[PDB]
């Protein structure tokens, strides 16, 4: 009975520690996955805007050639 | 020992926290400067009210509370308000840019910039506790901070405090006082994310409180102040067992043992009586029988649903004031003969009763009449799942068109988090169906 | 607090911009010299949204005045409230745009855009927590149309996580004779669909019809048309300027009004509107939902509402406002999409406008806005069919493909509004 009493409380400790550990990892995965997604969306936005800047220089370069 | 830390998140949580702590001070005789002339224990003590108030050497009784919002204008009113000396500046935490009614901004983009500071301040309160019992988290479902930041905090609290109990007071959205179309989204997101981190959550339907203020208090267009003063009375009834002591006083954790038959089934239905105006109370002394009967009128519930169309798994009566067991037992006996109270077949059918002798009080200049006795019923009924169903239906209507989803995706979230959260709610509704089916 | 940076470009932009700053300066108790002389602390509670506080307790508009010719900006400086603006925020050229979108967007406008960005950064760096920008301009001209959309894209590069909001004036042959306006408007809308978060469509055809038909103005002037814009611009920014719960900032307004990124073109409305030679909460509500009161030439009963914001101003029964707003939604449920529940939000502000005791401002995202774009598309394709006046634009370096792509993008915008108008729940 003494060894069963020790296995019960060891199980309780292991269950609580596992809940803490898995909650800590899931949250660290969500925050990292969210950081990558938001940065990727801002990167695509700027790349589209920079595509507009090169087009404005090709327009200015095209006007200069026809002079 | 047995300290409770309160955490008020977002505008709803902060403003409801204002009404609760004002009501607590009036119930305990604590002045706006924090002084309590009745407390002869200077600098400390193990009195029942010390579960919610710490004590300084100068005799100041300080709420064990943290206020956090992602914008400063609401907490700024606390900083300059009537009870500004009650709190230390470190307990009032603000950012500069709110979550814009966007769960993603509260849980991620904006919330992640302040979450460590919030946990640091919570740790400071916990270090003053000789035997911390758990946390009470006040927040709205619909706001970006109340939904997104709360779930982030609850996740972090499970990590830093293990299985220490965490109770919620959650503000369920209503169209009459709603400020965002995406409130069904934020509600489902935060309910799914918080579900496994909350031990017990008391939902407060703003439309139910709205109707009660119009119907019972003759208020034409209730304001947040009208709603919050009623909500604080219900919060007071629930926490009164923690803050006062008595022979017939039953601890909230003991009610909790009966209310939560499975971890996910942890949403009690609250019903409060009496809600009566001063003009109507002047004639009437409402007896124990009358306020107990009112607990089973669906118009007095904090969540709109029909318990007659569900099954009960628990029924608790929390009395306060001039109430003795003899009158309670007589009133319950009359209720059981004339009322539709069906229990699931796998749990006892008795009512668990608690009595706090300290009579209720009201804030000066309010609408609630001061009564000699009151009662809050806490029941676990499958009917509360109707509140999830109404939210889930509005979620489904918008999400089928991906309406407003781009605001969440733009802040880093994925559509998979929406479907995952919605399936968890579907399973939760299904869990409430299964627990109500008779055994075989 | 939460500062907005205001920018006005071109003749029309500086015209409606100056009127906007006069109306709100009066509401906040700011005189032409920048000093406060009001009588209510509600006027100063959120004054930081649009005004800086300089030395001597002066309040300076956080505004930037841009044009490719000094003419309009000289009249603003010598206008009624010209002294209130910061003289360093006047950025003007000399060459002019000649009502040429290419000149404003690619050549003369791009020569001045870096000078405008320098004063934007100075204003933005001085912000406790910048929330975004608002731009007033026309789509039919050259500077506000071409250089305005250029400023939008350049600012969005440096402030990509901030809100971009515009008051865009749509061209109409009832007001302007210039033939190349359908070209400038289509090229500008092509930019607004991509780079702004919310746009108020100030349709000059609606302003003319309101002045002519409703106000009995036989010969509507630009002062007349701009009188409606100032009342509308004061209304749609009340929630940003006074303490309130609903749509209190640009991002919360966008989250409530924009269910899909590209469909961010609002139909503004005002009530009451009656001629000078001639009120209850039910009448305010009916008028604000009436087509005659819309600042966009669109009948909302020809489409369906995605979202609506309604702001009531003045002392009135909130219970009555709640009843009438529920009443008009239930009686007209066919014109609100069922798959966006509770899509009509209502705010009440105690302080009325100057002349009226009760008013109502309407902000609607309706699929009937396609009628406005179909009108511009029909005028565009009538000229691009015969390649009329293209040499003004190819002479600046543009190719025909840019015109085709702008026509296809606006045609797609119309199809999107029709797709969601035809969408059902069951
Ligand atoms: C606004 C408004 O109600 O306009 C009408 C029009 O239909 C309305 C109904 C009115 O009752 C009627 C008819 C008035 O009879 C009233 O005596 C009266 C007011 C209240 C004046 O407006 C005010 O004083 C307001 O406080 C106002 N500020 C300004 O307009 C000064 Br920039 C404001 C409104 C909203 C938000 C901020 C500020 C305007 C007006 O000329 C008259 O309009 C016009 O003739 C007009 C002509 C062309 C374009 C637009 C309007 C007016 C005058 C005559 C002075
Ligand atoms: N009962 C009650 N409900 C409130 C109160 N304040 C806000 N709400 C409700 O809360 C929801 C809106 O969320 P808020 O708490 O105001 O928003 P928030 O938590 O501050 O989050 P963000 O402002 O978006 O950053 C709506 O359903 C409101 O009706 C209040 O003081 N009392
Ligand atoms: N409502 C209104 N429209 C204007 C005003 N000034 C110009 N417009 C319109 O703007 C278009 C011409 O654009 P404009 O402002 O002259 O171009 P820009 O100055 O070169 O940027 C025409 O369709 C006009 O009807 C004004 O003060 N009020
Ligand atoms: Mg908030
Ligand atoms: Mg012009």
């Amino acid at each position: 009975k003494r060894e069963h009493e020790r296995e019960v409380i060891q199980k309780a400790i292991e269950e609580n520690n596992n809940f803490i550990k898995m909650a800590k990892e899931k949250l660290a995965q969500k925050m990292e996955s969210n950081k990558e997604n938001r940065e990727a969306h801002l990167a695509a936005m700027l790349e589209r805007l920079q595509e507009k800047d090169k087009h404005a220089e090709e327009v200015r370069k095209n006007k200069e050639l026809k002079e | 020992m047995r300290e409770c830390i309160s955490i008020h998140v977002g505008q709803a949580g902060v403003q409801i926290g204002n009404a609760c702590w004002e009501l607590y001070c009036l119930e305990h005789g604590i002045q706006p400067d924090g002084q309590m002339p009745s407390d002869k224990t200077i600098g400390g003590g193990d009195d029942s009210f010390n579960t919610f108030f710490s004590e300084t050497g100068a005799g100041k009784h300080v709420p064990r509370a943290v206020f956090v919002d992602l914008e400063p204008t609401v907490i700024d009113e606390v900083r300059t308000g009537t009870y500004r000396q009650l709190f230390h500046p470190e307990q009032l935490i603000t950012g500069k840019e709110d979550a814009a009614n966007n769960y993603a901004r509260g849980h991620y983009t904006i919330g992640k910039e302040i979450i460590d500071l919030v946990l640091d301040r919570i740790r400071k309160l916990a270090d003053q506790c000789t035997g911390l019992q758990g946390f009470l988290v006040f927040h709205s479902f619909g706001g970006g901070t109340g939904s997104g930041f709360t779930s982030l905090l609850m996740e972090r609290l499970s990590v830093d405090y293990g299985k220490k109990s965490k109770l919620e007071f959650s503000i369920y959205p209503a169209p009459q006082v709603s400020t965002a179309v995406v409130e069904p989204y934020n509600s489902i997101l935060t309910t799914h994310t918080t579900l496994e981190h909350s031990d017990c959550a008391f939902m407060v339907d703003n439309e139910a409180i709205y109707d009660i203020c119009r119907r019972n208090l003759d208020i034409e267009r209730p304001t947040y102040t009208n709603l919050n003063r009623l909500i604080s009375q219900i919060v007071s009834s629930i926490t009164a067992s923690l803050r006062f002591d008595g022979a017939l006083n039953v601890d909230l954790t003991e009610f909790q043992t009966n209310l939560v038959p499975y971890p996910r089934i942890h949403f009690p239905l609250a019903t409060y009586a009496p809600v009566i105006s001063a003009e109507k109370a002047y004639h009437e002394q409402l007896s124990v029988a009358e306020i107990t009967n009112a607990c089973f009128e669906p118009a007095n519930q904090m969540v709109k649903c029909d318990p007659r169309h569900g099954k009960y798994m628990a029924c608790c009566l929390l009395y306060r004031g001039d109430v003795v067991p003899k009158d309670v037992n007589a009133a319950i006996a009359t209720i059981k003969t004339k009322r539709s109270i069906q229990f699931v077949d796998w749990c006892p059918t008795g009512f668990k009763v608690g009595i706090n002798y300290q009579p209720p009080t009201v804030v000066p200049g309010g609408d609630l009449a001061k009564v000699q006795r009151a009662v809050c019923m806490l029941s676990n009924t499958t009917a509360i799942a109707e509140a999830w169903a109404r939210l889930d239906h509005k979620f489904d209507l918008m999400y089928a068109k991906r309406a407003f989803v781009h605001w969440y995706v733009g802040e880093g979230m994925e559509e998979g988090e929406f479907s995952e959260a919605r399936e968890d709610m579907a399973a939760l509704e299904k869990d409430y169906e299964e627990v109500g089916v008779d055994s075989v | 607090m939460r500062e907005i940076v205001h920018i006005q470009a071109g003749q029309c932009g500086n015209q409606i911009g100056a009127k906007f700053w006069e109306v709100i300066s009066d509401e906040h108790g700011i005189d032409p010299t920048g000093s406060y002389h009001g009588d209510s602390d509600l006027q100063l509670e959120r004054i930081n949204v649009y005004y800086n506080e300089a030395t001597g307790n002066k309040y300076v508009p956080r505004a930037i005045l841009v044009d490719l010719e000094p003419g309009t900006m000289d009249s603003v400086r010598s206008g009624p409230f010209g002294q209130i603006f910061r003289p360093d925020n006047f950025v003007f050229g000399q060459s002019g745009a000649g009502n040429n979108w290419a000149k404003g967007h690619y050549t003369e406008g791009a020569e001045l855009v870096d000078s405008v960005l320098d004063v934007v950064r100075k204003e933005s760096e001085s912000c406790d927590c910048l929330q975004g920008f608002q731009l007033t301009h026309s789509l039919g001209g050259g500077t506000g149309s071409g250089m305005g959309t250029l400023l939008i894209s350049k600012i969005r590069e440096e402030y990509p996580d901030r809100i971009m909001n515009t008051f865009s004036v749509m061209p109409s042959p009832k007001v302007s004779d210039t033939v190349v306006e359908p070209y400038n408007a289509t090229l500008s809308v092509h930019q607004l669909v991509e780079n702004t978060d919310e746009t108020y469509c100030i349709d000059n055809e609606a302003l003319y019809d309101i002045c002519f038909r409703t106000l009995k103005l036989t010969t509507p002037t630009y002062g007349d048309l701009n009188h409606l814009v100032s009342a509308t611009m004061s209304g749609v920014t009340t929630c940003l300027r006074f303490p309130g719960q609903l749509n209190a900032d640009l991002r919360k307004l966008a989250v409530n009004m924009v269910p899909f990124p590209r469909l961010h073109f609002f139909m503004p409305g005002f009530a009451p509107l009656t001629s000078r030679g001639s009120l209850t909460v039910p009448e305010l509500t009916q008028q604000m939902f009436d087509s005659k009161n819309m600042m966009a030439a669109c009948d909302p009963r020809h489409g369906r509402y995605l979202t609506v914001a309604a702001i009531f101003r003045g002392r009135m029964s909130m219970k009555e406002v709640d009843e009438q707003m529920l009443n008009v939604q239930n009686k007209n449920s066919s014109y609100f999409v069922e798959w966006i529940p509770n899509n009509v939000k209502t705010a009440v502000c105690d302080i009325p406008p100057r002349g009226l005791k009760m008013s109502a401002t309407f902000i609607g995202n309706s699929t009937a806005i396609q009628e406005l774009f179909k009108r511009i598309s029909e005028q565009f394709t009538a000229m691009f069919r015969r390649k009329a006046f293209l040499h003004w634009y190819t002479g600046e370096g543009m190719d025909e493909m840019e015109f085709t792509e702008a026509e296809s993008n606006m045609n797609d915008l119309v199809s999107e509004y029709q797709q969601y108008q035809d969408a059902t729940a069951d």
